[PDB]
C-alpha cells in the first residue's frame, strides 16, 4: 500500500 | 466480503484506485497499519482509505 | 512476501496484469478456485496466473 | 478476476 497517509474523511 | 464506497476518492498514483460513493467493493486485506486496503471492483483493483468504506448491510 | 515471475503472462483486459519472466511482484489476494491473484508490480495491479508466479 | 482459465504453463 502507499506509505504515505491517505486523507482524511471529508 | 461486500463494502460499499462512503465517500469520493480519486486516485494519486501508487496503485491506489478511485471510488466513488455509493459504488460496491470487495476487499481482499488492509496494510500493516490498516489505513489502506486493496479493493477490487467490477473494474479495477488498487488500494483505497479503509475510512472511505464500510460494509454492505451493516 | 515478495514473488517473482516464472513465464511472461499477457494481460487481455479482463483486470489482467502483463508481466515478464523475473519480474518481483507482491501478492496481494487470490480469487476463489485459486487459479489467478492480485499481483502488483512496477506497472500497475491485475491479476495474473497463481501458477505463473513463485515466492522469491 | 477473470471467470476463464488461466494459460497453463508455458
Amino acid at each position: 500500500a502507499p506509505s504515505y497517509s491517505p486523507p482524511p474523511p471529508p | 466480503n461486500l463494502f460499499v464506497a462512503l465517500y469520493d476518492f480519486v486516485a494519486s498514483g501508487d496503485n491506489t484506485l478511485s471510488i466513488t460513493k455509493g459504488e460496491k467493493l470487495r476487499v481482499l486485506g488492509y496494510n500493516h497499519n490498516g489505513e489502506w486496503c486493496e479493493a477490487q471492483t467490477k473494474n479495477g483493483q488498487g488500494w483505497v482509505p479503509s475510512q472511505y468504506i464500510t460494509p454492505v448491510n451493516s
